[PDB]
């Protein structure tokens, strides 16, 4: 679980990332598409070229999804609830993948966070985005 | 770099005993149960309600006897698994737009329907030949994606 | 989460094991060392060979807890914290391998329960030996 | 495996700015603090008790610098990856008795580190050149494994 620790060092380097949340959204999923190719059969519907209006779209939706996470980090299986229902019966992304965006998402914020991303604040938030994902899966059977 | 040849042996003989169209329905029901988010790619497919459904959809049955079909005919080509399954690679990942991850899962679930249909002649070894199996036919689908 | 069905599917499928708990536990120990063999790297100094007392053992315990599991599945963390507390702190077993572990023993019980391994108690068993890996991995970090 | 020319050309112009021995044991003090279970292959370097005492561990650093330094020299044979560390995956299978799963997690740590360290040069493009290699080093180091 997210400790005390790790939710300090979240809302921190979450902070730092402030109104860039949703052009380091749309970089994550840029970094996801090209260094695992297979990502993209979840959207053949989008233009997925650099600078896509639907990828910076998306990315911001995701980034906004996650700052909601942070703002209830004590209570986020609620806050994240349609999304999860949205996973798990619509959209039905194979669970490896939200791993592969997770890690995108980290690269993300360490290539923009040279001050904050330390290693316990790495530690705390890929604990912070794997919890994201378990609770983005949790409905899917 | 794979199977060995006792393991290949092991892996043609149990499958002349396999009644293809069968093994294919229940592996591809079973997916679709045990992994619903795979449902995703057969909606057109009509009932999925429940478990009894999904294993009794004629559409489910037909699909399971289309894959496992194409699968059995690989067998034949242990040794040129990726060339085998090449178009169907650009196919999967062109087309239909399938998520590799399901081949790896649908993989596993005939390994299961495997042990389930054979009991104890699914032998620990023998097991361990279709595991390598199911993974380099799912390497194979999944190595042209782009 | 466990729905009640899949508790009573667990209940069931497992309660059929019964006295062969250390035969089906050793011998998916051995159907993963042979699938699996990177997994043999957390026993080597084991006697890994076919029928051994050492591999007997340690199905045996393994199948144990999953009795335990089963006979307390309302409340797994609880009945499990021993157990998690070894493998997070003493034999820290990467978690990738309790997927391995647990496909070893859905085969394991699939090849000994003709009657019983239906399509909806597969799916249950499956969600089980998840929920019991997950709390196994729960106190890793 | 297979990288194109433009990725092997990012990946070399980029790796010709890397110190070797500083990233290296950035790197491994890294997967220590966010694997914590990797820290049982180093069972005799002494405080790792906390991130500073990882981070700031001698033996670590001087650990990181050899495994980085190996990686470094695979750079120059990346079309033949699996025979370049034919031998170290012996050893680490062998002697070691290290789950090669963990190569994966090193591997995206060190990703980490190179976005960290190189911040917007670690283009999304140049990542993606070496998602390519790692993995291809971590299947290669895990090949001869048995
Ligand atoms: C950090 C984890 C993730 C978060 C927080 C997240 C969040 C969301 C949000 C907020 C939306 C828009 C919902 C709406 O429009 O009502 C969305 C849509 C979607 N997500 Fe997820 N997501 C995550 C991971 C993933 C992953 C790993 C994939 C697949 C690679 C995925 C694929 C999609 C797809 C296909 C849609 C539909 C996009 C569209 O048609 O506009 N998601 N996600
Ligand atoms: C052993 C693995 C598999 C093999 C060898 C295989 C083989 C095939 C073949 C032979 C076709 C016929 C395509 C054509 O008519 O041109 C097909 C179609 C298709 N496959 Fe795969 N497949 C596999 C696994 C999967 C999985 C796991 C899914 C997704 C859960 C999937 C989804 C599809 C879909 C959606 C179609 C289109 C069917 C239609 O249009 O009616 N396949 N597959
Ligand atoms: C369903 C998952 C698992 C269950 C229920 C389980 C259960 C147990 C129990 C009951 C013990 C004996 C502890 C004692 O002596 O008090 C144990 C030990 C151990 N487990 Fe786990 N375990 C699981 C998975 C794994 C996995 C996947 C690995 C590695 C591939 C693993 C490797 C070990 C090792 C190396 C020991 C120490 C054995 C010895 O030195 O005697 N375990 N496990
Ligand atoms: C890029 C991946 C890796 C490379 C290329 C690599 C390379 C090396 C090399 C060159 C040595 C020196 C051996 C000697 O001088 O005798 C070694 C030793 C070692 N490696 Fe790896 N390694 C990799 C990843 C890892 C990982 C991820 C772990 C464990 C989590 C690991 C654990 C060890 C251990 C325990 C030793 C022995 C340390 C000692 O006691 O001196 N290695 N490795």
């Amino acid at each position: 679980v997210l400790s005390p620790a790790d939710k300090t060092n979240v809302k921190a380097a979450w902070g730092k990332v402030g109104a860039h949340a949703g052009e380091y959204g749309a970089e994550a999923l840029e970094r996801m598409f090209l260094s695992f190719p297979t990502t993209k059969t979840y959207f053949p519907h989008f233009d997925l070229s650099h600078g896509s209006a639907q990828v910076k779209g998306h990315g911001k939706k995701v980034a906004d999804a996650l700052t909601n996470a942070v703002a209830h980090v004590d209570d986020m299986p609620n806050a994240l609830s349609a999304l999860s229902d949205l996973h798990a019966h619509k959209l039905r992304v194979a669970p490896v993948n939200f791993k592969l965006l997770s890690h995108c998402l980290l690269v993300t914020l360490a290539a923009h966070l040279p001050a904050e991303f330390t290693p316990a604040v790495h530690a705390s938030l890929d604990k912070f985005l794997a919890s994201v994902s378990t609770v983005l899966t949790s409905k899917y059977r | 770099v794979h199977l060995t040849p006792e393991e290949k042996s092991a892996v043609t003989a149990l499958w002349g005993k396999v009644n293809v169209d069968e093994v294919g329905g229940e592996a591809l029901g079973r997916l679709l149960v045990v992994y619903p988010w795979t449902q995703r790619f057969f909606e057109s497919f009509g009932d999925l309600s429940t478990p009894d459904a999904v294993m009794g959809n004629p559409k489910v049955k037909a699909h399971g006897k289309k894959v496992l079909g194409a699968f059995s005919d690989g067998l034949a080509h242990l040794d040129n698994l990726k060339g085998t399954f090449a178009t169907l690679s650009e196919l999967h990942c062109d087309k239909l737009h399938v998520d590799p991850e399901n081949f790896r899962l649908l993989g596993n679930v005939l390994v299961c329907v495997l042990a389930h249909h054979f009991g104890k002649e699914f032998t620990p070894p023998v097991q361990a030949a279709y595991q390598k199996v199911v993974a380099g036919v799912a390497n194979a689908l999944a190595h042209k994606y782009h």
